[PDB]
Order: C-alpha cells, then structure tokens, then sequence
C-alpha cells in the first residue's frame, strides 16, 4: 500500500528483483521529508522475501567507539556474509536497511561490500502527506488518549506533517484545563485554533507567492484588454495542437506603468498547464551575472522536465541590467536568453515563453527581437472614454463627483498607464473631499494630460 | 587551493583501572618485602644459639 | 509514575555538535549525542521525567537533535517589551 509513487515503484522493483528471480550490489533512494519513508523501507523488504530477515540499523550506528562499531557495523554484515559463505549454492538473500546516513567508516563500509570476498547475494538500502496515513497517525497516536472533526487536522496538513505533529495534541488537554490551578467538568477534547499555530514549525515547501505579483485582478476597461488577451490565448491554445513549434516566443510590450506583468500572469493562469513558473528580478536581487543565468537554467530545466509548460520572464531590461546613459549590460545573460528562444525542447515537449518590455527600441537595436515572434503592443490609455469606463469598473468615485471629471470628454487626451493612475486615485481620495477630484485632474494634467 | 590547515586533536586515556584499588596488591607486595626478613634474622641467630 | 524528578542540563551547545560532523576530524567521543539520545527515545520512551536546556546560540545544535520526537518542542524568548521591562 503506497500513496503515489507507482511509476517510480514500477521501475524500481523490476531492475532489482526481475533480474535475480552481475547482480546489483545495492540501491539507494533519496526522498523528501513526510514521504512516509519508513513504511516504504518496510514494504520493499517485505515484498522481497516471505520471511527474508528484515533487519533495521540505528541512526547512532557508530556508537560504542571505544572499539566496537568498527566490529559491530562489520559484524551485522559479517553474519550476513557468514550465512552467505555457509551456503552459497541454494540461494541466500539477507536484508539490512540503514536509515538517515567519518575517517574509518568510509573505507570500511564500501570495502565490506566488494572487498576480498565476492560479497554478493545481499542488498542494503539507505533512504535519506498520505492523509489516510495521517488518519492512521490519529488512530494510533490520537486514539491512545465536540471533538476534532474526523478529517480537519489531516487535511490542514500542508503546513505540517504528522511526524512532527505531536505537541498540541499532547497539550490538547491543557487547552482548557489550565485553570491556573474542585474540577471543571471533564472536557470534550475541544479543538479551537488548535490547528497549526500552537506549534507551527515544520517543512512543507510553500513557495507559492504567485498571486502577489497580481495584487488586483485585471479589470476590463477597454477593447484593448480583450484584444490583448484573446490574441495571446489563441497562441497558448495552438501550442496544444501544435506541430513544428514546440517553443513559441512572444514579446509583449507597452510603455511603463501599464500593467503587463500581472497581465502575462493572467493569460498564463487562465490557460491551465501542469507547470508554471515566473522569473522575477525581485527574487534574484544582488546576484552575479553568472548566478543569474544559472538561475534561469535551473527554472528552465524544471520546465523542460515537465511534458509541457509556459513560463514568463518579466521586465527583462532590468534582468539584462540595461542603462541608457551609455549602454551597459551583461552580455552573456542576454545571449543566453536569446539562445533559449531558439533552443528546442527535447523530443515532443512544448512550451510558451513570454516576455515583458518597457522599451522596445533598445532591444530592436540589439537584434533580440527576431528571436521573439508575433509581438503584442499593450497601449496606455489614449482617451477619457476608456478612463471613465475604467473607474466605472472599479468604482472609486461616486457618480456625482465623477460628473466633474466627466465634464471633459476629450477636453484633454491621455497618455496614462494604469499603475500610476491607480496609485493616483489614492492620494486624490486622501485629500479633503471638496478637492479630491480637484487634485485628481490637476495631476492628470501634471503629467501633461 | 591556496589551502593551509594545520590542526591539533586531543587524547583518549585508556581506562587504566581508574581507582586506587591497585594499592591493595601493592600492600601485599609491601608485606612480602617487609615481613620476610626477620625469619632469616631469627633463623641465623636461632642457629647460633 | 511519579514524575517530579527533573534535571537542568544547561549549555547543550558544547556537549553536542549536530551529528559530530562539525569541526571536521574530531574524537569519536568528542560528541556523544547517541547515548542520551538513545537514552530517552532509543531503548524505550520515558514518560516519568523532563529534561531542560539553555542555549544562547541554538542554531548550531538544532538540525540534528531537535528533529521532532527527540524534541518536537522548541521555544524562544525575546527580550521584554516596554511593559514587560
Ligand atoms: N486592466 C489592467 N491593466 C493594467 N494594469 C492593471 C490592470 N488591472 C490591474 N492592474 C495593475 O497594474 C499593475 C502592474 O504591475 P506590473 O508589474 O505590470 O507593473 P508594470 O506596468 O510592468 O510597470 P512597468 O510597466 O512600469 O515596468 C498591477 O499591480 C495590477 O494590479
């Protein structure tokens, strides 16, 4: 009985056991915490032999230093070698497992396996949620002792794992017996904010933070929004049925303070893939160029090893470390990125790489644009119609005061992007109610309409 | 490399009985030096008389 | 099963290196976690007694021995706030 890991369980038993039923000397597994490591170590041993001895080895193994583990490590194997040498012909298999792995044991240990004697016919394996398994953790540990739900503290698992969850449950008595002490009526075992935070430290690899890049869901203020989105999502769809374009390169660009970074996250989330990942300079701050490129490899190879996935790279003029005053940048990072865009996926895999650009002209000058394909202009707001419709979608202003700015429809013409505007309404509101709208227009004019 | 590590380490004293108990055997060997000679003393003078 | 019997083992920093791998080549008994580790949970779990610890710098010790079940509890006192002080 194994939750998940069947494809990995499939291949692992054949190559070891299918051959025997030169033979491999040993197999080793690397697994993350919370994987049910010990149960798997039990099961593979059980499956091997009916009653083939299942031997366990301690974490402390090199105890008894006076002069023992040099023997006692050796003796346990030696007994297995002893049994082997006693009767080699009619087929002897002995099992020892050493869980959770200096001078002497390195050469001795390995030597024991292949030294002087053939040493064959034995194997040793080292390993370094299952919410139903976690339910067993309840019904063995919790049953030992308005109750918790049958399932809540098993599905609230993400933050923790049962292997560490053994504190609040022990304290769970104290949760209402701590009367600073005649006895309050016996308790129910009540669970109340006894979920993770009493003892929260644990390992679950959160690493999300994807939503943060988009703080506001994008609002449709205009035909251009639907334009950009449908023009992009037809691409992400045609990859699915694609042939001879496993990579697809797109560069979408607009002027600054026009949110296109969350926008790309929007188009990528909407078309749901196995894998998504986001390359943010925010993450890699203060890194050497050769570390930065390495980072891009490390994510990008993760995307390859999925069957297919899109990824995003944002704000690359900063990723490139560009400055105009005289041009300087890291060249190798650029060239790396550029070769990715022409790098094929291995046999069948396919991906969509997209990228965001404040300024096009610099890169057009750097001849990186041809590697990109089928690019997308995201405009700034041109017109007050679109403006009024935008704040209508949001609803910052009351319609009455909204009249006042409405008084001008193409009284002036606007170059504005959404990000500065969205921050600008906030200061406008911050000022006294007579002058909120008074100042909003003032600043809309401050940037020259 | 450019590596210089020059190091030291500390000693493990084998349990050499680690008690005074050694004395009692040493007391027996005292007494066999001590209590033996007067046998000869009185022996030679017993032989004189 | 009277468990009034407790000890202060202070300054765990010194007695233990996390697995003993720290400081490279060291005496075999320069660190024994293994006996006292084995003592509490190794031979059998002991429910009669409580061990206490003080470390000014925990992070040296923490990964190896503060694995849950050896100690699943870990606590930190910060300095007083204005009313605390
Ligand atoms: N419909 C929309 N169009 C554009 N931006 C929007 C829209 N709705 C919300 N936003 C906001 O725009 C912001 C864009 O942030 P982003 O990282 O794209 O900045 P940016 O525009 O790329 O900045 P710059 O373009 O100057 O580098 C987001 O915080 C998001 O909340």
């Amino acid at each position: 009985g194994i939750g998940g890991l069947d494809k990995e369980f499939s291949d692992i038993f054949r190559r070891a056991f299918a051959s025997r039923v030169k033979h491999v000397k040993g197999i080793l597994l690397y697994g993350p915490p919370g994987c049910g490591k010990t149960l798997l170590a039990r099961q593979i041993g059980k499956m091997l032999n009916a009653r083939e001895p299942k031997v366990v080895n301690g974490p402390e193994i090199l105890n008894k230093y006076v002069g023992e583990s040099e023997a006692n490590i050796r003796k346990l194997f030696a007994d297995a070698e002893e049994e082997q040498r006693r009767l080699g012909a009619n087929s002897g298999l002995h099992i020892i497992i050493f869980d959770e792995i200096h001078d002497t044991v390195v050469n001795q240990l390995l030597s024991k396996i292949d030294g002087v004697e053939q040493l064959n016919n034995i194997l040793v394996i080292g390993m370094t949620p299952d919410e139903k398994g976690r339910l067993q953790i309840l019904h063995i540990h919790t049953a030992r002792m308005a109750d918790v739900d049958i399932k809540e503290l098993a599905v609230e698992t993400k933050n923790f794992s049962g292997a560490e969850l053994e504190g609040l449950v022990r304290a769970a008595q104290s949760t209402a017996m701590n009367r600073h002490i005649e006895s309050l009526q016996v308790t129910r075992g009540d669970f109340l904010a006894s979920l993770e935070n009493d003892i929260k430290p644990a390992f679950g690899t959160n690493q999300e933070d994807y939503a943060s890049y988009i703080m506001n869901g994008i609002i449709k203020w205009g035909d251009p929004v639907t334009r950009v989105l449908d023009d992009g999502e037809l691409l992400v769809q045609q990859t699915k049925n694609s042939d001879r374009t496993p990579l697809v390169s797109v560069l979408l660009e607009g002027p600054p303070h026009s949110g296109k970074t969350a926008l790309a996250a929007k188009i990528a989330e909407e078309s749901n893939f196995p894998f998504i990942k986001i390359c943010s300079p925010d993450k890699m701050i203060g890194f050497s160029e050769t570390a930065k490129c390495q980072a891009m490899k490390k994510i990008f190879d993760d995307a390859y090893k999925s069957q297919l996935s899109c990824v995003v790279v944002d704000d690359i003029e900063r990723l490139l470390d560009y400055v105009p005053i005289g041009p300087r940048f890291s060249n190798l990072v650029l060239q790396a990125l550029l070769v990715l865009l022409k790098k094929a996926p291995p046999q069948g895999r396919k991906l969509l790489i997209i990228g965001t650009t404040s300024r096009k002209d610099v890169l057009q000058e750097m001849e990186m644009l041809n590697a990109f394909s089928t690019t997308i202009h995201v405009p700034n707001i041109a017109t007050g119609e679109q403006l009024l419709e935008a704040l209508e979608l949001l609803g910052n202003f009351k319609d009455k005061e909204r009249t006042t700015i409405a008084q001008q429809v193409k009284g002036k013409k606007v170059w504005i992007g959404i990000k500065k505007l969205l921050m600008l309404i906030e200061m406008s509101l911050q000022m006294d109610p007579e002058y909120r709208v008074r100042k909003f227009l003032a600043l809309l004019r401050e940037e020259g309409a | 490399m450019a590596e210089d590590a020059d190091m030291r380490n500390e000693l493990e004293e084998m349990q050499r009985r680690a008690d005074q108990l050694a004395d009692e055997s040493l007391e027996s060997t005292r007494r066999m030096l001590q209590l033996v000679e007067e046998s000869k003393d009185a022996g030679i003078r017993t032989l004189v008389m | 099963n009277s468990g009034l019997h407790i000890i202060i083992f202070d300054e765990i920093d010194a007695i233990c290196k996390q697995r003993g791998s720290m400081a490279g080549s060291t005496g075999v008994h320069d660190t024994v976690v293994n006996q006292l580790l084995s003592k509490i949970d190794g031979v059998e779990q002991l429910n009669n007694i409580l061990v206490i610890g003080m470390t000014n710098r925990p992070d040296l010790i923490d990964e190896a021995l503060l694995r849950p079940g050896r100690l699943e509890v870990k606590m930190e006192i910060g300095l007083p706030d204005e009313k605390g002080r």
